[PDB]
RNA sequence: CGCCUCCUAAAAGGUAACGGAGGCGCCCAAAGGUCCCCUCAGGCGGGACGGAAAUCCGCCGGAGAGCGCAAGGGUAGAAGGGGGCCUGACUGCGAGGCCUGCAAGCCGAGCAGGGGCGAAAGCCGGGCCUAGUGAACCGGUGGUCCCGUGUGGAAGGGCCA
RNA sequence: GCCCGGAUAGCUCAGUCGGUAGAGCAGGGGAUUGAAAAUCCCCGUGUCCUUGGUUCGAUUCCGAGUCCGGGCACCA
RNA sequence: GCCCGGAUAGCUCAGUCGGUAGAGCAGGGGAUUGAAAAUCCCCGUGUCCUUGGUUCGAUUCCGAGUCCGGGCACC
């Protein structure tokens, strides 16, 4: 555990200067590093309120620190254009290091893990070189067992990077955490 | 008569001040505050139906 | 058996009481507090020095000042009262 | 006519001058001493032209079915809310740039207009492109 | 057939019309105080349960989303979105002005007692404002503790709320 | 604004002058069943509206609260 | 110039006040008949008009709208 902690620490610390000058030649800047990572998941309407809301709890929890209560369908998805406020903001905006043992554990230690979990995804982030890819099925047992039949699945996170333009960002998490195929 | 009924404040037997008010949401719950001409300001209380 | 006109009173019962407000206090004129100046049901007016904006967007004289017309050009309209004399 | 999906019921009345002039193809019909002109009458001309022109190669446009004219009642006595919508049309008054093409190549177009408007409803004149025009 | 808003009042203001249009005769116990923070819709690009439209990431933007309620004014230099603590939505009152012939209705610095938000420079005598309104009589109730038809009291009654 | 009644099983309603909660119907279960019934047995649920005091205890007794039902009287 | 979707199952209409949807008729499948009716058993059915808003939850409560209705159109 703190094992893979020291791990990401190194992966990146070195890889960084590595490609850093390999191609950069700017001034070893965020050319192209990664900072803070928010994570978001399958909106409250995915609710049952008490039940799967508390499950969202368990999960958000053991995953990175924060676990769901009972309120996930207000101003309701209702019928099509039928919705009011937005009291279903269930996400983790944790900011740094924790995040890195995470890049670790998460990408590099749980990446392929369950049903054909391959990863042959085109322009992963591409929306400015900052993230993109959230997976559509939990890291199954990134911990816990049957603590809810359907429990959870709509999973998707995002990193705040500086890997500016893509090709660059690409160098970045490509060698840093694995670039899923063509 | 509607969820709008009129009450008014009176204070610990040493005065009474007035003002209307309502019925709706927290209904009865009626302490409040206000200050009578009793002494110089003073709690008052409110309630009084 | 009786062709005389025909009913026809569709109806537009519309009405708006008369009103007031506005640019109502002349340049320089002797302007004392309590004396109201320019009422605005908006914000064409920023209560500059000694200009008191009443609980209604009503420009009222806060001090014994000579009618101070301070259009602060673009910032907007700024009203001011000048230190008597 | 066309003054579709309006927004209000009625206008009012006045007249005096405006802003029609240019060219837009070189087959032009310009008003001169009018006012409003029936969207219909209008279509009239439209027809006149369209038909004359060996019945095909398109003309263009000009004014619009603009306002809603009301004679209100039907013939009653007067005091209705002045309601009633009824005849819709153009509001062009100082010799206006009325623009109609086709590819007549000639006094043929001429005729087309000739009747169209001779018809329509006023003292008016016609021509082509006479002093271009420069915009930004 | 009372009131608010817009047009026509034609540029001060301000005016009919069986002239156009269109709302209100609620409340909001906390949209009432103040202190501290925040800051739109929508366009685009990238994304779990999506999947025209949530939720999150990445840019873009006289602010056209927003402010119970209609319009209009305003206005995110927020009146707007969030948190803390609290009653002044105080009595005594006001000088001096808006409009108005009548009565109306309406604007308000500042002095007093008295508190509440900051440590304080100060804001708070309801709300973001322009409609939610009604004389006079008559009578009720909570005072008060002024009057009483010889005097003591009292039916009853004067002013306050 | 007074003056009476109630608040109980899902429904409609009994109920010691303080010791148990009960009908009738609905609902469900078997026998019967050309057959529909009627018959025929069997069950199901209760802060007895709420809050306190009386009593060893209280559906009950008393005060108070909310609600519904009744009635009777005015209204500038 | 009116009165209420005056709505909800295929139809005619109950029921809610926001938790509950129902009934009759129709209909689908067996049974009786030689075969159809009738009759006898079995069964399934609902964006409670669209619409935003409130609420933890709306067929039901507000706000807007569509439709079908009802009072005059004539002194
Ligand atoms: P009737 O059957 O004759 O039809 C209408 C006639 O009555 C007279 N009339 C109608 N309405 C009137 C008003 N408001 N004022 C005066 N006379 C009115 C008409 O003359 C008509 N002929």
């Amino acid at each position: 555990m703190p094992l893979d902690v020291a791990l990401k620490r190194k992966y990146y610390e070195e890889v960084r200067p590595e490609l850093i000058r390999r191609f950069g030649y700017q001034n070893v800047w965020e050319v192209p590093r990664l900072e803070k990572v928010v994570i978001n998941q399958g909106l409250g309407e995915a609710k049952e309120d008490a039940r799967i809301l508390e499950k969202a709890a368990q999960e958000l929890a053991l995953i990175t620190g924060q676990k769901p209560a009972v309120t996930r369908a207000k101003k309701s998805i209702s019928n099509f254009k039928l919705r009011k406020g937005m009291p279903i903001g269930l996400r983790v905006t944790l900011r740094r290091d924790r995040m890195w043992i995470f890049l670790e554990k998460l990408l590099n230690v749980a990446l392929p893990r369950i049903r054909d979990f391959r990863g042959l995804n085109p322009n992963s982030f591409d929306g400015r070189g900052n993230y993109n890819l959230g997976l559509r099925e939990q890291l199954i047992f990134p911990e816990i067992t049957y603590d809810m039949v359907d429990a959870l699945r709509g999973m998707d996170i995002a990193v705040v990077t500086t890997a500016e333009t893509d090709e660059e960002a690409r160098a970045l998490l490509e060698l840093l955490g694995f670039p899923f195929r063509k | 008569r509607i969820k709008l009924l009129l009450e008014c404040t009176e204070c610990k037997r040493r005065n009474y001040a007035t003002e209307k008010n309502k019925r709706n949401t927290p209904n009865k719950l009626e302490l409040r505050k206000y200050c009578p001409w009793c002494r110089k300001h003073t709690v008052h209380r409110e309630v009084k139906i | 058996m009786a062709h005389k006109k025909g009913l026809g009173s569709t109806r537009n019962g519309r009405d708006s009481q008369a009103k007031r407000l506005g640019v109502k206090r002349y340049e320089g004129q002797v302007v004392r507090a309590g004396n109201i100046l320019v009422r605005q049901r908006g914000t064409r007016f920023k209560p500059g020095k000694n200009v008191g904006m009443g609980r209604d967007f009503t420009l009222f004289a806060l001090v014994d000042g000579v009618v101070e017309f301070q259009d602060r050009g673009r910032l907007g309209r700024y009203v001011h009262v000048r230190p008597l004399a | 006519r066309m003054k579709y999906r309006k927004q209000q019921r009625g206008r009012l009345k006045g007249a005096t001058k405006g802003g029609d002039y240019v060219a837009f193809g070189d087959y032009g019909l310009v008003a001169l001493e009018p006012a409003w002109i029936t969207a219909q009458q209008i279509e009239a001309a439209r027809v006149a032209m369209v038909r004359h022109f060996r019945r095909g190669g398109k003309i263009f446009i000009r004014i619009f079915p603009d306002k809603p004219y009301t004679k209100k009642p039907l013939e009653v006595r007067m005091g209705k809310g002045k309601g009633n919508v009824e005849g819709y049309v153009a509001v062009v008054k100082p010799g206006r740039v009325m623009f109609e093409v086709a590819g007549v190549t000639e006094e043929q177009a001429m005729e087309a207009l000739r009747i169209a408007g001779h018809k329509l409803p006023i003292k008016t004149k016609i021509v082509r492109r006479d002093a271009y025009d420069e915009a930004q």
